[PDB]
């Protein structure tokens, strides 16, 4: 779901800029977070986390932990997969913003 | 571990969603509340929550912990 597909990126621009994190320095990073987000939501009807294995995902969906933004993401602002970064990290570059070209280099490969 | 066991944060924990620090950071250490939930499973398939504890504190106010991060007081 394309729809799905641009709906997500919006999401991870706005919870960027809400709290105060920023995207990865390299882009295809997080646009392959991006696309794994909305395939997981196409598959499961949640956000669950792109970057971590699982049991049992249907679980997982319903127990919530792991939905974006997760619990250690709204609670403590860690990010495992690297998608919200805050401006300490090394790995964090200066956007808020990623380019829809870029999500669709993505759905390329 | 029990629910329903009063307990510390012995370790330093920093949160942003404290309805006093809405937004910015907060160290829960020294704080005292009790365990509401240990999450293992969710309708007998297991989960994998990475801070299963879950631990209410006054000012309604919850977070999630590793078992590893709080004291049975
Ligand atoms: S670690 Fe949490 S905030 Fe980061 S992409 Fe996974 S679910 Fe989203």
């Amino acid at each position: 779901n394309n729809k799905t597909l641009a709906a997500m990126k919006n999401f991870a621009e706005q919870y960027a800029k809400r709290t105060d994190t920023y995207f990865c320095s390299d882009l295809s990073v997080t646009a392959v977070v991006i696309e794994g987000l909305a395939r997981h939501k196409e598959e499961l009807g949640s956000p669950l986390c792109p970057c971590r294995h699982y049991e049992d995902k249907e679980a997982e969906v319903k127990n919530t932990f792991w939905n974006c933004p997760c619990v250690p993401m709204r609670e403590r602002k860690e990010c495992h997969c690297m998608l919200f970064l805050t401006p300490d990290n090394d790995f964090a570059g200066d956007a808020q913003d990623i380019p829809m070209e870029t999500l669709e280099e993505v759905k390329a490969s | 571990m029990n629910v329903g066991d009063r307990v510390r944060v012995t370790s330093s924990v920093v949160v942003y969603h404290h309805p006093e620090h809405k937004k910015t950071a907060f160290d829960l250490q020294g704080m005292e509340g009790e365990v509401a939930a240990v999450l293992t499973e969710w309708q007998g398939r297991p989960i994998s929550a990475n801070l299963p504890v879950l631990v209410k504190f006054e000012q309604r106010f919850k977070a999630h912990f590793r078992p590893d991060e709080v004291t049975l007081i």
